This record gives C-alpha cells, sequence and structure tokens, in this order.
RNA sequence: GGUGACCACGGGUGACGGGGAAUCAGGGUUCGAUUCCGGAGAGGGAGCCUGAGAAACGGCUACCACAUCCAAGGAAGGCAGCAGGCGCGCAAAUUACCCACUCCCGACCCGGGGAGGUAGUGACGAAAAAUAACAAUACAGGACUCUUUCGAGGCCCUGUAAUUGGAAUGAGUCCACUUUAAAUCCUUUAACGAGGAUCCAUUGGAGGGCAAGUCUGGUGCCAGCAGCCGCGGUAAUUCCAGCUCCAAUAGCGUAUAUUAAAGUUGCUGCAGUUAAAAAGCUCGUAGUUGGAUCUUGGGAGCGGGCGUCCCCGCCCUCUCGGCGGGGCCCGAAGCGUUUACUUUGAAAAAAUUAGAGUGUUCAAAGCAGGCCCGAGCCGCCUGGAUACCGCAGCUAGGAAUAAUGGAAUAGGACCGCGGUUCUAUUUUGUUGGUUUUCGGAACUGAGGCCAUGAUUAAGAGGGACGGCCGGGGGCAUUCGUAUUGCGCCGCUAGAGGUGAAAUUCUUGGACCGGCGCAAGACGGACCAGAGCGAAAGCAUUUGCCAAGAAUGUUUUCAUUAAUCAAGAACGAAAGUCGGAGGUUCGAAGACGAUCAGAUACCGUCGUAGUUCCGACCAUAAACGAUGCCGACCGGCGAUGCGGCGGCGUUAUUCCCAUGACCCGCCGGGCAGCUUCCGGGAAACCAAAGUCUUUGGGUUCCGGGGGGAGUAUGGUUGCAAAGCUGAAACUUAAAGGAAUUGACGG
RNA sequence: AGAAGACGGUCGAACUUGACUAUCUAGAGGAAGUAAAAGUCGUAACAAGGUUUCCGUAGGUGAACCUGCGGAAGGAUCAUUA
C-alpha cells in the first residue's frame, strides 16, 4: 500500500513526479524531443512552398488516391506531406506556391486511411482553399 | 513475529494478576536479597538467579517480594556485570560461530546466521548506548570480542 | 506490529456488527478508546461496555445494539480547523441529518457538532454512522 | 574548515518574481511577456564625469559587431520611447490632434510633457440588441359549442396565398443642438426613410456517437467523404448537386496549446494471481511509523431551566497591595519543562475575487448619487462597506492527542544551623578614625524532612533455561545394487537397435550364463498435496562441529520495535578460469534412417560438459505468475512438532512412569473439504475479505500495443553477459475471464 | 594656478591560442525497425498443431527453429488403489 504518515509529503510528491513520466502526454509535453521532432515547432500553422504534387494510396479496406502535396516549410526548411481536403482543389494547386498548412486533426497523428500524413493545406497563394472551392473568389490570374 | 526468523510463536510467561506475595512464602525481603547476593557471587546471570529462586525457594517473582528487580538489586550492591546479560550472550554466540566458521569455510549457512547475530548485537548495542548503559564509543569488534566474552 | 490501537478496536466492532454479534471484545484498551466508545453511547449507537481490568492494557466488552453502520478511523490524525470541518463532514458522513465525526480537541474528545458549538478545532480521530 | 540522499554541487528551463488568469463538487491541473509592486537592460562587454541620488546610455571614454557623411584630411551613431519602415514569421494598428483631464518637471498661478488624454485601424474578447408586429378573409386543429357523427359559429391557436391593409418603427441620408482643447461617436431633435417591408443572416451538418431525409438526379472502390466506427466496386440514408430538415446565431467552422471529462497520475482517490505490474532471498543505514500508563470524582445562586438541562461559577506562587506600617486592595517578578496542535487579536497595498448600497434607460460597467424649488433651495442628506489573503513571523486563552525532559553511584527537592570571601550605601551629619554581622553575596561542613525517589511487564521484541524435533548446514566415515571396462570359464550364431530397418559388435567367440577385479557416478523401493531451510535447496550408516523454529516457562531486560533508498550475504541450471577425475549420459560433430527436402524428431557413436576442490557469473515460468509486520471476520475432518488431560489395549515387571496405539484440549506449521463472510470482469479467493460505508504501519512497482529491454552514456565482469535505460517512428486496438458454435493426426 | 605627457598600481573590454561543455549536421559502408505487394522458401505456434508449450543458459542451423542441462504448468494428469 501507499504511505500515509503525517510527514511523508516529501515521499508522496517525489514519487508522484517520478511516476508522472510514465504517461505519454506528460512525457511528450515536458521532454522537448517531441517539440524538436515536430515539423511545425509548436505552431498551429506553417507556410511552405509546394515542392511537388503526389498521390497517396489508401489503407487496405479502402481503395483511393489521396491527392497530397510535398511542401517545404519556409522556416526550418523541413519537407512534409500535406493533404488537399476537397474534391478538385488539387487543380487549384500548381507548382511553387505559398500554402498555409495546418495539422490534420489529432496532434501529429495520421488521420483516416491516409498513411503517414498529418497535415492538410488551408490556403494557397494567400487565398483560402474554401473560398476557391465555393467560388467566392478566384485565382490571382 | 521473530525479528530474524519467520516465526509467530506465542510462547510467553503469564504473570498472575495477584501481585501479593503468597502467604506460604516465609522468606522475607532481605532473605531473597542475600540468596540473590550469594548466587550472583557464584557467577550466575540475573536470569539464572530468577529461575533457581523460583524452582527451589518458591519465590514466583523477586520484584513481588522485594519490591525491586534482580538487576537493580545487583547494581545497588555493585556486583552487576558491566556487559548486559542479553548483550553478553549474543557476543558469545557470535564468537562461537566465528570459531566454527574459520574451521569450516564452506558453511555458507553458518555465515548467513553470523550476519543475523551481529545485526542483533549492533541493534542491541545502539539501545544500550541510548540508555547510556554502554560507553558512547563502545564498538563490537569482530577480532577483539573473542577475549571480551569467555 | 500494532501501531494504532484505536484503529484496531474500531475495525473489530465494525466486523462484529457486520456479522451480527451481540457482543464484541476489543483486546487493547486505552483512554482514547474509552472516550471514543463513550461518545458512541451518548448518541446511542452502541450499548453498555465494560472494561475488564488486568494489570496490563485491559480488555473491553461492548454490547452492540445493531444500529451501527460504519465506525471507521482516520489513521493520520490530521489537524482540522473550524473552517475545513464541513469539508470533512461531507467527505465522510453519509448525510447532513445523521452521522458523527469524532475529533480530539483541547476540550476533550467529542463529536463535530459539539466541537463547533464550543468553537474549537482539533485532531481528527474517526467517524461513525 | 564549510555544504550535502531532509538531494548539496552540476545541468536544463520554450524561467523575469508576485498581486493575479483559465478550468471549477471537494482536492487539484495549467497559465501569468502584458497596464499594479519589485528587479533587470538599453546592440555586446568594460570604465568613468557631474550630482543628494547613475556605473545613466534621448551623459561621456574605449574595444567588438553593424552602420552614416566626406572634398578621403576627418566627423557623427544607438527607436527593448511615440509613430512609422525592413526582416522574421501562423501571428499583432495611424510617420493623426491636444496639454482640455490625471499628474510630473522648472526660478514657476503664466512654460514644457508621443507621460498621458482624444480620435483613426481593430469580429482579441465582453455587455445590450434589429432582420418584424397586428387585423380581417378563405381551409384544417382544439377540452370547442349548438341536434345524439352529418351542418353551422355564441369562442381559441397555428399554419399556406391574397387587389390584402393601414398602423409602428429603426438601419440609412440629413438640420440644428449637444459633446469636445477642437472635433468625432453617443444621447436629444427637424425633413426624408419598409411589402419580396429584394433595407434579401450566416456558418456547419442530416448512418451512429449527435438534432436532423431510409427524397430526387449524377458518379461507380473512381472522384471523394470520414475527428472514431465506417460510406463509395451501377438501386450510395455517408461522395458531387437540388429540395427539405437540424444546431447556434451576428456569429459559426478549422488547426494548435491548456483545463474538465481523467477515480487514464489517484492526498482526497487508481491499480500490481490470470489484463501492464511484487525485487530470487535475507540483512540493513538514512526515511517513514511505532503498545498501555501519570486529575478522576466531588461544588454556588446564578445556571444550554437545584429547576439533579446546566449561561455556567471551577468548590500558580509571591512583592510595593497605591483607594517601615489600615481591613477600605488589585500592581511589579518568574513559571512548579520545551514544542507541535487549536481558538482569539494585531499587522497584513491597491487593483482582481466574493459581496453591501446605488434603475448605466437594462447589462457588462462605474462609484456614484438622492430631497425638495411654492425661484431664492441667497441649499440639504448620504456612500465610496464588508469578507478572503495560503505557508512563515508576532500576541493572548485551552491542554484532549503527539514528541521531549526532572530523583538511580542521588552530584535529588525543601526547611533551617555552622564555618567562608567581597561589597551600592550609613547618617557613631565639620572633615578624617569610620563599627558597619550592617543589606546581599562569595565557597563549604554538619542535620531534619521528603510515604524520600525506579508505572506495569504487551496474545511487542531481545536474551537465558528445559525436554524434544527436523531429507536444515559443514567436515569425516560407512554401505548398496546397478552401469561401464577388464581377467578367466562354458555353450553357441547370432546380438543390439527400430513403427520397419540400417549404421554398429560378432566362429579371434559378439550376445547370454558363472566367479572375481577396478573406476566414477547415483543414493531406488520406504517417499506422502509429509518435514526442514531466507530463498536457491536438502533423502545410505555412523561420529564430530556449530546453528535453528516451535513448545514449556509465576526467568531476565524493559520498547530495545515494523518496513526499509544507499550498501551487504546467499543464490538452481547453464556458462568461465585453474587443478584433480572422467562410469553414465550427452550440447557441438560424424554416420545410419525417415522425408518431397530433413542442417531435425528415431537409432549408433561421440567432444565440451555432467563428478570433486578453489575462484568467478548473478540469471530462471528463481511461481503461489500473489510484499512484510499487526488485528478482526464461519464450520469440519485430518496431518507434523511441542505441551496438557484422560476408558482402555500393548512392551517389560513386582507397581508407577516411559515408549506403540486410542479419545480430546492448547499453541505454532504444511495443507484439504465446505459455506449466500465478503470480494471479484469472471475464473476463483477464508483471502485475492473486513474498499464510494473509500485512511492500521511501511517497501517495491504499472500507466494502450509495438519500436524495446533496443540505441546511447555510466558501471560490474576474463568472457558470456548483468544493472541502470530513451527517443524518432508506427499503430486502433493489443489483451483478460467466461458463452455458443466449428474444428482436432 | 596649472595643460600636454611619463613611471607604477587597479578595474578591465577586445584580440590570438588552447581546453571543456552544449546543440545541429555531412558521411563510403554496415546493421535494424516500421507499411504494402494472394512475391519466393518452408511450416515454428494455436487441437496431444502431428516431437506438449514456455523460461534461464550454451552450442548449432537458409529461415522460421533444433539440441543439451536445470525449471514451470500458463498441460494433455487436481485421482490410481497392499
Ligand atoms: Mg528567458
Ligand atoms: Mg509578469
Ligand atoms: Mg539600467
Ligand atoms: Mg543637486
Ligand atoms: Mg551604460
Ligand atoms: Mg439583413
Ligand atoms: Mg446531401
Ligand atoms: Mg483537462
Ligand atoms: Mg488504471
Ligand atoms: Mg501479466
Ligand atoms: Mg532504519
Ligand atoms: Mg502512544
Ligand atoms: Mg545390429
Ligand atoms: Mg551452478
Ligand atoms: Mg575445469
Ligand atoms: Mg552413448
Ligand atoms: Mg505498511
Ligand atoms: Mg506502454
Ligand atoms: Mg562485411
Ligand atoms: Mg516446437
Ligand atoms: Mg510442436
Amino acid at each position: 500500500g501507499k504511505c500515509r504518515g503525517l510527514r511523508t509529503a516529501r515521499k508522496l510528491r517525489s514519487h508522484r513526479r517520478d511516476q508522472k513520466w510514465h504517461d505519454k502526454q506528460y512525457k511528450k509535453a515536458h521532454l522537448g524531443t517531441a517539440l524538436k521532432a515536430n515539423p511545425f515547432g509548436g505552431a498551429s500553422h506553417a507556410k511552405g512552398i509546394v515542392l511537388e504534387k503526389v498521390g497517396v494510396e489508401a489503407k487496405q479496406p479502402n481503395s483511393a488516391i489521396r491527392k497530397c502535396v510535398r511542401v517545404q516549410l519556409i522556416k526550418n526548411g523541413k519537407k512534409i506531406t500535406a493533404f488537399v481536403p476537397n474534391d478538385g482543389c488539387l487543380n487549384f494547386i500548381e507548382e511553387n506556391d505559398e500554402v498555409l498548412v495546418a495539422g490534420f486533426g489529432r496532434k501529429g497523428h495520421a488521420v483516416g486511411d491516409i498513411p503517414g500524413v498529418r497535415f492538410k493545406v488551408v490556403k494557397v497563394a494567400n487565398v483560402s482553399l474554401l473560398a476557391l472551392y465555393k467560388g467566392k473568389k478566384e485565382r490571382p490570374r | 513475529g521473530r525479528m530474524h526468523a519467520p516465526g509467530k510463536g506465542l510462547s510467553q510467561s503469564a504473570l498472575p494478576y495477584r501481585r501479593s506475595v503468597p502467604t506460604w512464602l516465609k522468606l522475607t525481603s532481605d532473605d531473597v536479597k542475600e540468596q540473590i547476593y550469594k548466587l550472583a557471587k557464584k557467577g550466575l546471570t540475573p536470569s539464572q538467579i530468577g529461575v533457581i529462586l523460583r524452582d527451589s525457594h518458591g519465590v514466583a517473582q523477586v520484584r513481588f517480594v522485594t519490591g525491586n528487580k534482580i538487576l537493580r538489586i545487583l547494581k545497588s550492591k555493585g556486583l552487576a556485570p558491566d556487559l548486559p546479560e542479553d548483550l553478553y550472550h549474543l557476543i558469545k554466540k557470535a564468537v562461537a560461530v566465528r570459531k566454527h566458521l574459520e574451521r569450516n569455510r564452506k558453511d555458507k549457512d553458518a555465515k548467513f546466521r553470523l550476519i543475523l547475530i551481529e545485526s542483533r548485537i549492533h541493534r542491541l548495542a545502539r539501545y544500550y548506548k541510548t540508555k547510556r548503559v554502554l560507553p558512547p564509543n563502545w564498538k563490537y569488534e569482530s577480532s577483539t570480542a573473542s577475549a571480551l566474552v569467555a | 506490529v500494532r501501531m494504532n490501537v484505536l484503529a484496531d478496536a474500531l475495525k473489530s466492532i465494525n466486523n462484529a456488527e457486520k456479522r451480527g454479534k451481540r457482543q464484541v471484545l476489543i483486546r487493547p484498551c486505552s483512554k482514547v478508546i474509552v472516550r471514543f466508545l463513550t461518545v458512541m453511547m451518548k448518541h446511542g449507537y452502541i450499548g453498555e461496555f465494560e472494561i475488564i481490568d488486568d494489570h496490563r492494557a485491559g480488555k473491553i466488552v461492548v454490547n452492540l445494539t445493531g444500529r451501527l453502520n460504519k465506525c471507521g478511523v482516520i489513521s493520520p490524525r490530521f489537524d482540522v480547523q473550524l473552517k475545513d470541518l464541513e469539508k470533512w463532514q461531507n467527505n465522510l458522513l453519509p448525510s447532513r441529518q445523521f452521522g458523527f465525526i469524532v475529533l480530539t480537541t483541547s476540550a476533550g474528545i467529542m463529536d463535530h457538532e459539539e466541537a463547533r458549538r464550543k468553537h474549537t478545532g482539533g485532531k481528527i480521530l474517526g467517524f461513525f454512522f
């Protein structure tokens, strides 16, 4: 059992903070390795330059091509794969453009049947992908 | 349970509720004292004095008849041993095991019991230091104990 | 070894009450035990108890009335002030209507209602309801 | 010398500290660059002048890094001030007006203030609140009513489409006023200003979680959707649209940090047999935790009414008691321990929080405000509370719990009496001589008194003693058959081995039978849900050596105790080193078989090893997959040891013991059966119970599955390896117990 | 009264060198872990999985794995008779 003495507070707190390192959430947010390994560096979004347009295969029970773009972040110069989350927004994407990529939804974890993709594109050429999809505003042609 | 053994024996002496001296006992307080003085000069430990008095002279408790304990009686006269009786016997057992152990090096069991005995020696010695029975610098040396006891 | 004599007496009468025994014998008696048994009697939770006097720590036989539910102990005797007493009340007592928290104060051993009546905190001992 | 496991020192911080912010049962977890207080800095360091005050930078000097002008001889720099640019970025405003307010500076009613105020940008965020209301017609609905369905109206509410159909209004234009330093905005208030009142609400969804379609048209495992389950391969409730519904609403969606949910960090309050998990075992220092016991009972009218309730009052001492000599009194000194604890009081910035008052037109706010004016009201009444403020420090009451002490070689308390050395004042008032035991302080001798002074001996522990008990340990010794080999003797052609064979041994006598010899192992049957040991483990006889549990105890000591980081002892088997020995078996290896192949299972050999001594290694499914100490909570029959009782049988003897049985009791073990103790997911467990009715003490240790007991560092080892021990990345399950079915060489 | 200047002292920037310590990162080659291919080879584990399985240790083998020694039942026996 656990100690219950009147002057065992030091043992209780020392044991607590030693055991707090054994759950992933505390280890992740207090070690710093996850922060360094994060391509975004603790940022909600990141701008980048479209390096290529690539297609990713779905998982086993699905069968589709997920239209993603390989992007290099303007800060730290890291190369990541960002999903394009609409039906025909890849055509809205061309080569060498600024794209505001954001996390896909669950904190650096792969989402759905897309393997290894944890980011999605939000804006391209400083105009929203939703606005282009809905026709609210057109490309800066 | 036992300090250095897995054992939970309840074998203990049970003192009577009657603190009064039995009316048949005819030895008075001084008579117990001089019997105690005699047997102590003979070279008997206080525990050995109590058993002989109980088994032969019919005193169930020395403290009940004299009002004072056996070791207190010896120290008051001044013939109590310097080493406490229980501490003396622990060193005696430790020396005997040491003597046996040097003849029989392969007795890993005898070595194990030796550590248990010397652990009890140090724990008892700490208590006696705290009560100031023993000198504050009294150490149990494995080498010099063979002459300290026996 | 035995370290909390009160904790052992409370557990013994709790187990005996669960089984349904008319009487229970708690082996090591002490002053705190007698006072703790006294407050239970004055609130009617237990019947007569008799302290058997041997020259050692005596024994106690308690007549269980069967109207007890739990008589636990709070082993680390926390210091309870008058401002955190209600936080102990709702944490331990089943309800605000019945149930008693017994704490040792400088005015003696008594329940929380009376301790508050004479405006004094103290050290938590146990509870019963 | 000083500081350290009560964590020193060192390292990191995406650390300025605090008041405070978010979340909100309680406890907590995060956040505080940011307007108030304190600190620090002015590109990085360093050094100085002046001054009361600076190591000042809208002061100077120097160096470093940048950087400006130059006639190239020199000279001049510091926006982490207000604006405003570049860069960096996911990310953040006008190179505006004014000292009118609040205050600051100055020689000062007069000047100055990018402090600060005002305006501009401003969906950071917060408060209020439009996008419509009503009436009469049609058609349903209502407990409708009138005849008892039928039909109507003496009523009510919704809905669809209409020359309805004339009432109310702002949002907009815009006059003036007001506001203000000057404006703006707001509030006032003119004239306009609503029938798709087109003066047009959006953002996300409609399989489930989760409110809303099993509509229609496209696409056809494609496009795509989908936080998770999942949808789509031609009849999509899920994609792309239309229609229609749903949610919130001037706001809604997404990403990320953080809180609750999370009793998935568990102090409150989690777990550890099988799910992840208790160290192989014991000792042990720090740490944590520790049996019982020292004043209770009796009083007074008051008194929760002696109204036996009980406001309650309780029926420490010595010193001037300040109302050298009064009882008419209450002030000076110490505590006949020291703390923890609890209550009270003091002091604890404001702002923020809770909260008192106050109709801001309500609210967020703010600290304002209210009464009358008949016009003299030549002015009256207020508020600007209070609470909390952790821990530490200060103060006064209480003394229950907890710690700590007093008298044990009395070097003890208290009353005095001796004998000893100094000394403020003395007055044996002219000074000087002074007596000053004078007053108290110096040390010491002899007394009385103290009820003279030691709580008890834990169903706590240690130790002693008694008779036993045990495959407990070490050394020596003895015996057993078997196995292998060898020597003779006999008779024989086979023997061995396998599912079947074969490798192999054999007319030299193999196998078999007999008598011997030698060696090295191993201690059968007895042998058990029996014993002992800390575990590992321990089984031929005998002797020696120490050790031990339990029991017995009217012995002794008297709390000496429990668990324990660090450290230490012991640890099957295999493995390593050195020396002996090597019968059997047998990793490696060889061969014969089997097989589709057969690096194997089977067979014949056979090395290391297996045996002993010495030294390492420290691991096992080291298992009960189950920490230790302590208490409580059913029954029953046995078993081992010790003790205590008893009808009898038996051994001898002439009787008791004493052994062997028989029937019980007690204590301590190994277990078993049983039970609706209770627990548990259940299997099951008298513990794995006494757990939301959660707290006996204390160790170790788990936090979805993998990566991984891996990499690296450290350390131990001759080596093999041991101990300590991540991350990146990946994944929606992996698992546990039970049910049904299927299947089983 | 006194300026330039000089010896010495003291704070001491800065430069050169060396050391230590932090992160980041290249690297021939080597050796792992993950995900998808009804790819190849066998069949080690599950039933007595066709040699019960598993643990520790050691050697061996294309691969799973095999074998020796000790252990466990989480076994395929809670049981086998005087
Ligand atoms: Mg910082
Ligand atoms: Mg701050
Ligand atoms: Mg400064
Ligand atoms: Mg001045
Ligand atoms: Mg400066
Ligand atoms: Mg509108
Ligand atoms: Mg749809
Ligand atoms: Mg949370
Ligand atoms: Mg859990
Ligand atoms: Mg497990
Ligand atoms: Mg200790
Ligand atoms: Mg106590
Ligand atoms: Mg043959
Ligand atoms: Mg071994
Ligand atoms: Mg060897
Ligand atoms: Mg062989
Ligand atoms: Mg414990
Ligand atoms: Mg894990
Ligand atoms: Mg190579
Ligand atoms: Mg196998
Ligand atoms: Mg198999």
